[PDB]
DNA sequence: GTGACTACAAAAAAGC
RNA sequence: UAGACGAACGGCGCGUCUUUAAACCAUGCGUCGGGAGCGCGGCGGGUUCAGGAUGAACGGCAAUGCUGCUCAGCUUUUUUG
DNA sequence: TAGTCAC
């Protein structure tokens, strides 16, 4: 699927915050 | 030489080495450095603890893996404790005094 | 006896012989190494040795030798050396007397080429060793410089007596780097035979030696004609002449058959003659692995083309047709030994039966009625090889590794034979 | 489940609560069956049942009575794993003591009674005796006794005598003595005292005991009397054949102490008499110390054939101990060895994998998904249906792999890029398919390589796999600042020859329309793929704020150039490519695009890119062949000369005009002159082979010759190989790194003489086992790079510091190498940038500078701007982000929580292989001439002459741009002015270099009193000099008596009188040194300005010691006082040199060698912090004397000219930080927290003192001075205990740490890998921020 | 000053 | 052959005895099994007290049991890369 | 056998 983040540096960049956020919403 | 799941030492519950026998691709720690190089620590963290040691953990992934599940194990691991019991079996004082 | 036997068996120069490689196997008995119970060690190791002394040239190789922590220490000895009897390196050389080389040869040690001027082989000789120039390029002490034809009193013998026979077979030397020599002269001592060797094209000339003097291939001991050929043996009628009296029987061969490498790779003859012709004293008469005719031959002969196509050929990567692949020009042969042993534990001895509980019957079907397989029985992958149970019986039985997967070829079992035998033994 | 730890001594009560019971008998099994006794060592009622959920008798079954005790047997109906943890004890009838207090070389115990432990062992074995005030008057209460002296005392006291035994005893003497009265008289005495051996250990032992008194610990705990026992598991007895055992190394040391403490309740048990009560005691003693580490003071195996058993220390420390090589260094399953290829079809965010291992290793996960679609019912059915490998199983991998990343590394991980991941593609064959570009990443060749692919297990693994080992994240260089998608070697070929142009061809001087039908005139083949075509195509500008605005024109250019702008992105330039592309240009090519588009235009671009190069090289077609590489034919005839010229030059010895040395230089210089002819001739003769006629006439251009393309695009190769295969290949050197005076007159075309060939042979030998050699001695460097820099975690955003001074661009004596601009690049500003027009201020403070900013500079012509920096941030165990500067992994700032150490430390450590380890001046540019540090005396010619020999002088632009920097060596006459706009060629300054002068600073005559001739000055009329010279001979050359008075030529005005410098400092009687050749013979007149006498005076290894800061061979002592210099007296060997400061404590001297160069005067006004001898710098005094930020530019510009000597090129930032962590120590002035001196950790230090400050309104708190230590030497030095626990001396830091009531704060990285827990410094930092942040709150 | 304690894979065999 | 017992119950095994519960061993022989929770009751075990080797009471827990409700191999050495 | 530590 998507390969590049460029948009979530772009926009809400970090590179820990978000990845946390994605596991604990995607857990459900 | 490929290897998912095999068998495992007497001595420690770690795989063997080499294509014979279904040895396991040695992991050393130059990489490790490269590892937490990156922002990467999650990953680090199964590798050293259910990938190679944790027997416990390594059939409860195996059985989390089953049903759809892919969630690790948030607590302290458990050859933190053992050894903790060394360091409270000699004469010595140790504990968690920060939480 | 038990001294000497461990002193061959287990010791840190007695190396293990490699057999995958006529030239693999003279180059490794050639060798030349500085380590050992009584040398240095690779850490402790000085670069004053590492380097090559100004004086090697025409003894030691300064081409042949393994990369790696252990580097410019196992080298070897040039072509034409020959040691000497207190244990020294002594060269062959040609005398000149005034300016005409002296065909008669002559042996020299090492110091005593120190006060002395030896010529050059591609210094070129009018008639007689009368030299073209009479200002020829000469060495007298680790220096190169211009001489007179009358200063000079020693000639080399020829130009093949400055590298070894790791490195001479590699043809049109006199273009390339040093490294690249090092490289290719390890990728020879590497090479693996093929099931039908063919000549190469450009070669050396030396290669018929190598063959006739290494046993790999099969040589006339004595002179006579083919009388009786065979696929496995050679009968040869012994000349009457060649023949000494009172012994007149006729000479009897058995070629080598398929038989395990040291390195798992696959040895046999190849009888290349035929009947009703002559033969000769020190003459081949069948080819082993990797040659013809007794002419060494170890790859193969490609119609080869320098250019990018399309990134493929990346960095070094190959391109390789599936007509090559299809008409089987470089598959080889690997031979793989199994070996089985039973004990005797406390629970009784070993069984080698072959019923066995929790078994399917397919697999004792390649079987036979005491659990060892028959001769030339394809087996594949995970499958059973000899029954054996551990006496409750725990099933023992030696199985098949994964991945390797081919067809039995031959069998052996042994045992304390002062026991018993089974039908199969 | 917890944020830090904190080690302490253990209390009695508090380890009976540890405990769960007390074990009686060694009985660990029965006879006759296999269940442990109840009151033996293998107790249920006190470690837990071996059954799981079930009482030993069994009459309890694991559901009405879960978790509770059984009434017959003690036990709670548990599972078995509490067995593993639940641990007792034994209680010892006699204390005793805790041995590594005894054996340690700082022996606590010893150290706090200020005694050795001879005697302490004597009486802990009951060899001595230890008073316990046996009298009031006689002696104290700490000292040693006999039994004679016992009875003595007994018999002479009695009633007041008292004198017990043993450990007991210590417990006693220990206990009945306090702290405080010893803190308190030890820091009286330590405030008055003068000899220093014994005050190193009172301040240690001050600090021990005002350490315990915070702890909060008992030293009579020390003295053990109750000792734990862990529990069964850990000592692992399998039952053997037979009813045998393993025999566990520790369950035979419980059964002798156990034994041993039963047989001494047993001699209680009847009141023994006291001979064999220290007999039992004592040896409980040995039996006690074997159990605790046996062979450390009796080797008391007795349990083996003479070999040792691992008491307690075995599984503690050594390589045997499974710290560091059990969380450092081991096997993992799920992963797949194999060897690669190229697929040139690929994505870059692709990597192909063969079925076999791709089935093989997501196995697990396809029964997940089969189980999911029922297709299989049981785990049995889906391993025997994946066991034949039907369709589905392809078609549901496929499903399962598309979203699953894996990870790829080849075994040398070098740095960062070593380790990436990918998305799979399912491919055929066994062999990994890589994309190409990426191969120069790993600088993994195809020659055989291996590379291991590794796989994530959770939702956390492959989200984080996706944000940052994609390798579309990682584009630039970690290390300084590329791409390393730069494209490689096939490729950029093939662009090359896209940009060339011939003077005629088919389909050329037409106009096309665009690139769209440019193509179908070359797909036609009615047109060469180079031609001079016109063309209009459209471009865009991001001038306006986010839109591209499109423009159009009709421009000359080639064909090929058209097919790369079908391809090229938007937003670009179209002047960038109408040049003959090279291999470094269409790199920056990327590098702009990356400064304007952004990322996944780049990527799609650089893949585009790589596709159309492989294509039209292919297309193309361009092999090498024997006619390619053309002789030049004068070469031959040029050494012909060359050989004649040698010849005479050989007469020239011949006839005996020359020696051979000086031949040799001329015959290699000349052979070198040769070299350089014939490799111009060669270049020339290639560059324009072709030549083409157009519409009639000839005319050269550009050759086509393939080794000129291989040449010219910088794809692969050099001048220097092609002079090699082309032309002369140069004489080399021997392998002593003399050059041999034949060189190889042939190249590799023709054939070459076996002894050139042989000569030739050695040269290669030298580099292979250099790089042979290299391997090893580069990854330990990195190691020891990465031990210091371990954590280095950045903790806050900005701590608002603005400090540091003038980062500026660097000359290193000619020509810059790099300029300010590059070097000021992703540094973020701290003081405001003022342009030099009068208060124009261009940047504002605290202002990240990218490019922008950098762009403003140029036109401004700014040459010294300084930023925030990591040696100017004042955090505590932290670095501010806007105190580092920008991220290099990514183009926005760098953001919380990263570890820069480590980016650091593999950035600095992955270059080493391409490092081995083994009279006049000129000016030559047009500038202004700017002289530093001013100090010259007007000559008697009207010039200058420098009279300090610290001056420098530089050539500065006009527009005030720094350009050139020399150093003026002393007595150097000057030929020009400062400020004089000089163009380039022109010499300024002439001097002599074997030859020093020494110049005096007044006219008028020289009456050459105050020295005693013959003695002092010698008469020394030499035939050469012919005249009365005067040479003042040192005092050991000369007489003693004679040179007892330092001569000092007087210079005399016309009144023959001691004519001082005008009422300023001191007369002209300059004091002469040694060896002062002076040609003058008396009473010459001496103008100012004119000279007295005349004096007749491994890159890797120094990366290595310069990071250990090994002291050289000559350390170049320095004054660290201001004030006139002076000269001390004569000792018996290196004469001692005094100084005199103009104030202060001015008559200080040092120890001078003389035999080594002393270019020092009397009359030499040093200042603080100026060279007096020269030679090599240690780094102690660069740091100690002229501050931190002096020593810091002083290093940093030495690794950056050895790495540019090596042509690699690595950003400072990295190389600087770890200086910051280099001074993490620091000593202490003026005390009032530490004792005087305690060389420490500085930032602990400074934060001590900035709130005490602030707290303690008024208290001086701490003067410092921040003192280095060796970067292994820093390692030893870690705060944390762990860290320096997991690799040396595990049993004395963890004692020291206990003692001291350690709580270490788990700030580093090694920690938390060695105790498993997150790493708060990537993803796991964030986690616990969060975890604190919610919870504990 | 001087003596004392201490400063990467793969293959093969033994040695248990 | 069968019955009985063998640290609460049952199954089985083993040991003992022949209308005896003992013998035997001594966290009172071994293996396995009990739908759970709440409620009643208490085998067993312990505490307290007394009495002068014994007895009374007690519930933190609890056996066989009962009513109702709810719930689903390692090390060393060597060689090749 | 010398660097560091203790006598
Ligand atoms: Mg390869
Ligand atoms: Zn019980
Ligand atoms: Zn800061």
């Amino acid at each position: 699927a998507r390969v590049t983040v460029q948009d979530a540096v772009e926009k809400i960049g970090n590179r820990f915050d978000l990845v946390l956020v994605a596991a604990r919403r995607a857990r459900q | 030489h490929a290897r998912s799941t095999g068998s495992y030492s007497l001595v420690t519950q770690q795989p063997l080495g080499g294509k014979a026998q279904f040895g396991g691709q040695r992991f050393g720690e130059m990489e490790v450095w490269a590892l937490e190089a990156y922002g990467a620590a999650y990953t680090l963290q199964e590798m050293l603890t259910v990938k190679s040691d944790d027997v416990n953990g390594r059939t409860k992934m195996y059985k989390n893996i089953v049903d759809g599940n892919h969630q690790m194990e948030p607590g302290m691991p458990e050859s933190f404790n053992v050894l903790l019991k060394e360091i409270r079996s000699l004469g010595i004082n140790i504990e968690l005094e920060d939480e | 006896s038990a001294a000497v036997k461990e002193f061959f068996g287990s010791s840190q120069l007695s190396q293990f012989m490699d057999q995958n490689n006529p030239l693999s196997e003279i180059t490794h008995k050639r060798r030349i190494s500085a380590l050992g119970p009584g040398g240095l060690t690779r850490e402790r190791a000085g670069f004053e040795v590492r380097d090559v002394h100004p004086t090697h040239y025409g003894r030691v190789c300064p081409i042949e030798t393994p990369e790696g922590p252990n580097i410019g220490l196992i080298n070897s000895l040039s072509v034409y050396a020959q040691t000497n009897e207190y244990g020294f390196l002594e060269t062959p050389y040609r005398k000149v007397t005034d300016g005409v080389v002296t065909d008669e040869i002559h042996y020299l040690s090492a110091i005593e080429e120190g006060n002395y001027v030896i010529a050059q082989a591609n210094s070129n000789l009018d008639e007689e060793g009368h030299f073209v120039e009479d200002l020829v390029t000469c060495r007298s002490k680790g220096e190169s410089s211009l001489f007179s034809r009358d200063q000079v009193d020693y000639m080399d013998v020829s130009t093949q007596q400055v590298v070894s026979v790791g490195a001479s077979l590699i043809p049109f030397l006199e273009h390339d780097d040093a490294n690249r020599a090092l490289m290719g002269a390890n990728m020879q001592r590497q090479a693996v035979p093929t099931l039908r060797a063919d000549k190469p094209l450009v070669g050396t000339g030396m290669e018929r030696a190598v063959a006739v003097d290494s046993g790999v291939t099969a040589v006339a001991k004595r002179g006579g004609v083919v009388q009786y050929v065979d696929a496995s043996r050679i009968v040869i009628k012994v000349n009457e002449d060649e023949m000494y009296p009172g012994e007149a029987g006729i000479d009897i061969y058995n070629l080598t058959k398929y038989t395990r490498s040291n390195q798992n790779t696959c040895i046999n003859q190849m009888p290349c003659v035929s009947l009703g012709e002559p033969v000769e004293r020190g003459d081949v008469l069948a080819d082993g692995p990797s040659t013809d005719l007794g002419e060494l031959a170890l790859g193969q002969n490609m119609r080869v083309a320098f250019m990018p196509w399309n990134g493929y050929n990346f960095e070094d990567s190959i391109l390789v047709s599936e007509r090559v692949v299809q008409e089987d020009r470089f598959t080889t042969i690997h031979i793989q030994e199994l070996a089985c042993v039973s004990r005797d534990t406390k629970l009784g001895p070993e069984e080698i039966t072959a019923d066995i509980p929790n078994v399917g019957e397919a697999a004792l079907s390649k079987l036979d009625e005491s659990g060892i397989v028959y001769i030339g029985a394809e087996v594949t992958g995970g499958d059973i090889l000899v029954g054996k149970v551990t006496p409750d019986v725990k099933d023992s039985s030696l199985r098949v590794p994964n991945g390797v997967s081919g067809t039995v070829i031959d069998v052996q079992v042994f045992t304390r034979d002062g026991v018993e035998k089974d039908k199969r033994a | 489940e917890f944020d830090a730890i904190k080690i302490a001594l253990a209390s009695p009560d508090m380890i009976r609560s540890w405990s769960f019971g007390e074990v009686k008998k060694p009985e660990t099994i029965n006879y006759r069956t296999f269940k442990p006794e109840r009151d033996g060592l293998f107790c249920a009622r006190i470690f837990g049942p071996v059954k799981d959920y079930e009482c030993l008798c069994g009459k309890y079954k694991r559901l009405k009575h879960r978790g509770v005790i059984c009434e017959k047997c003690g036990v709670e109906v548990t599972q078995t794993k509490v067995r593993r943890e639940r641990m007792g004890h034994i209680e010892l009838a006699s204390p005793t003591a805790h041995i590594w207090f005894l054996k340690s070389l700082p022996s606590r115990i010893g150290l706090l009674l200020d005694m050795p432990l001879r005697d302490i062992e004597r009486v802990l074995y009951f060899e001595s005796y230890v008073v316990i005030e046996g009298g009031m008057t006689n002696l104290e209460r700490q000292q040693i006794l006999t039994e004679e002296q016992y009875l003595d005392a007994l018999e002479e006291f009695g009633d007041e005598f008292d004198a017990k035994m043993g450990a007991e005893a210590i417990q006693a003497l220990l206990k009945s003595m306090d702290l405080e009265q010893e803190c308190e008289q030890l820091r009286e005495e330590l405030n008055e005292t003068n000899s220093e051996t014994k005050r190193k250990k009172l301040t240690k032992r001050i600090k021990l005991l005002e350490a315990f008194v915070q702890s909060g610990n008992k030293p009579e705990w020390m003295i053990l009397t109750v000792l734990p026992v862990l529990p069964p598991d850990l000592r692992p007895l399998v039952p053997l054949d037979g009813g045998r055992f393993a025999t566990s190394d520790l369950n035979d040391l419980y059964r002798r102490v156990i034994n041993r403490n039963n047989r001494l309740k047993r001699l209680l048990d009847l009141a023994a008499p006291d001979i064999i009560v220290r007999n039992e005691k004592r040896m409980l003693q040995e039996a006690v110390d074997a159990l605790l580490d046996n062979g450390r003071r009796g080797r008391a195996i007795t349990g083996s054939n003479k070999r040792p058993l691992k008491s307690l220390a075995d599984m503690i420390k050594g390589k045997q101990g499974r710290f560091r090589q059990n969380l450092l260094g081991k096997r993992v399953d799920y992963s797949g060895r194999s060897v690669i290829t190229v697929g040139p079809y690929l994505r870059l965010h692709q990597c192909g994998l063969p079925k076999k291992m791709a089935l093989e290793l997501f196995k697990p996960f396809i029964y997940g998904k089969l189980e999911l679609r029922g297709l299989a019912t049981t785990i049995k059915a889906a391993k025997k249906m994946v066991e034949r490998e039907e369709a589905v199983v392809w078609d549901i991998l496929d499903e399962v792999i598309r979203e699953h990343p894996v990870l790829l590394n080849r075994a040398p991980t070098l740095h960062r890029l070593g380790i990436q991941a990918f998305e799979p593609v399912l491919i055929e064959g066994k062999a990994i398919q890589l994309h190409p570009l990426v191969c120069a990443a790993y600088n993994a060749d195809f020659d055989g390589d291996q590379m291991a692919v590794h796989v994530p297990l959770t939702l956390e693994a492959q989200l984080e796999a996706r944000a940052l080992m994609m390798s579309t994240n990682n584009i630039l260089s970690p290390a300084n600042g590329e791409p390393i998608i730069v494209p490689s070697q096939d490729v950029v070929l093939g662009l090359y020859y896209m940009t060339r142009d011939c003077v005629n061809a088919k389909g050329e001087g037409m106009v096309l329309t665009g690139p769209k039908e440019a193509e179908r005139l070359y797909r036609s083949g009615l047109a060469s793929l180079h031609a001079r075509v016109k063309v209009r195509i459209t471009e865009y500008e991001k001038d306006a704020n986010g839109e591209l605005v499109a423009k159009t024109s009709l421009k000359d250019t080639t064909v090929g150039r058209a097919i790369l702008w079908m391809i090229v992105p938007k937003g670009l330039p179209y002047s960038i490519v109408n040049q003959a592309l090279g291999k470094k240009a269409i790199s920056k090519m990327l590098n702009t695009c990356y400064r304007i588009l952004g990322l996944k235009p780049t990527v799609i671009f650089a893949d585009q890119i790589m596709y159309t190069g492989f294509a039209y090289a292919a297309r193309s077609g361009a092999s090498v062949g024997i006619d390619d590489m053309v002789i030049p034919e004068k070469k031959h005839e040029i050494i012909s000369e060359a050989e004649a010229e040698v010849a005479e030059i050989q007469e020239q010895f011949q006839s005996g005009l020359v020696t051979a040395g000086e031949r040799y230089n001329k015959v290699i210089d000349i052979w070198a002159a040769a070299n350089d002819r014939v490799s111009k001739a060669m270049m020339d003769n290639l560059q324009t082979e072709t030549v083409i006629n157009r519409d009639g006439q000839e005319e050269k251009q550009v050759s086509f010759n393939s080794i000129y393309m291989m040449a010219d695009s910088g794809a692969r190769g050099s001048a220097a190989q092609i002079r090699q295969l082309a032309g002369m290949r140069g004489l080399m050197a021997k392998p002593d790194g003399s050059i041999i005076e034949t060189p190889i007159t042939a190249n590799f075309r023709e054939g070459l003489n076996v002894l050139q060939y042989f000569i030739s042979t050695h040269g290669a030998r030298k580099g292979l086992a250099d790089t042979a050699l290299k391997t090893a001695n580069s990854g330990y460097l990195t190691r020891r790079l990465v031990d210091v820099a371990q954590d280095l975690v950045v903790t806050e955003d900005d701590c608002g510091t603005h400090e540091g001074i003038m980062m500026t661009p660097v000359i290193e004596g000619g020509d810059v190498k790099e300029p300010l601009r590059d070097r000021v690049l992703g540094r973020v500003t701290a003081e405001d940038v003022l342009k030099p027009g009068t208060a124009d201020i261009l940047v504002p403070r605290n202002t990240l500078l990218h490019e922008q900013w950098c762009d403003l500079l140029e036109e401004n012509s700014v040459d010294a701007v300084k930023v925030r920096s990591v040696v100017s941030c004042d955090t505590d165990f932290g670095v501010c982000a806007h105190c580092y500067g920008r991220d290099l992994a990514r183009g926005h700032i760098i953001n919380k929580g990263e570890a820069i150490g480590v980016i650091a430390a593999q950035s600095i450590g992955e270059p080493g292989t391409q490092l081995t380890m083994r009279s006049s001046i000129q000016v030559k540019n047009k500038g202004s001439i700017k002289l530093s540090n001013v100090k010259s005396v007007v000559n008697s010619s009207g010039k200058l002459v420098i009279t300090s020999r610290n001056t420098e002088l530089k050539l500065i632009d006009e527009f005030g741009r720094t350009k050139e920097s020399y150093k003026v060596p002393y007595g150097a006459v000057l030929a020009k002015g400062d400020g004089e706009q000089v163009a380039g060629g022109e010499t300024v300054a002439n001097w002599d270099p074997h030859t020093m002068p020494v110049i005096t600073e007044v006219s008028g005559f020289v009456r050459f009193t105050d020295m005693i001739d013959g003695q002092t000055i010698t008469r020394q009329t030499d035939e050469l000099t012919g005249l009365s010279s005067l040479v003042v001979l040192d005092s050991a050359e000369r007489t003693a008596g004679g040179k007892d008075l330092r001569p000092a030529l007087k210079i005399v005005d016309a009144q023959g009188n001691d004519v001082l410098i005008p009422g300023t400092d001191m007369p002209a009687q300059y004091f002469l040194p040694g060896k002062a050749i002076v040609q003058l013979e008396d009473g010459v007149q001496i103008s100012s300005g004119d000279t007295l006498a005349r004096i007749p005076q491994g890159g890797l290894p120094r990366v290595a010691d310069l990071f250990e800061a090994r002291r050289p061979k000559e350390p170049a002592i320095l004054a660290e006082i201001s004030g006139i210099v002076s000269f001390g007296k004569e000792t018996k060997g290196k004469r001692r040199l005094v100084i005199t400061p103009v104030d202060g404590s001015d008559p200080y001297e040092e120890m001078i060698p003389k035999w080594r160069q002393l270019n020092v005067f009397e009359g030499e006004r040093v200042e603080r912090g100026d060279v007096i001898s020269d030679g090599p710098e240690a780094p102690h005094d660069i740091l100690r004397l002229r501050g931190v930020h002096a020593v810091t530019r002083y290093i940093v510009n030495e690794v950056q000219d050895v790495y540019r000597l090596q042509g690699v090129k690595i950003n400072d930032k990295h190389i600087e930080v770890i200086v910051r962590q280099m001074l993490r120590k620091a000593t202490i002035v003026n005390a009032g927290s530490s004792d005087f001196l305690e060389g420490e950790q500085v930032e602990y230090s400074r934060v001590k003192i900035a709130n005490r400050e602030l707290e303690a309104n008024g208290k001086v708190g701490a003067t410092y001075s921040r003192d280095l230590l060796g970067i292994t030497k820093a390692s030893l030095a870690t705060e944390s205990f762990i860290s320096a626990a997991s690799f040396q001396e595990t049993t004395r830091v963890l004692t020291e740490a206990a003692v001291a009531g350690k709580r270490d704060e788990l700030r580093g990285l090694k920690e938390n890998v060695i105790v498993g827990r997150l790493i708060p410094a990537g993803t796991g930092y964030a986690y616990h921020q969060d975890r604190m942040r919610r919870r504990a709150a």
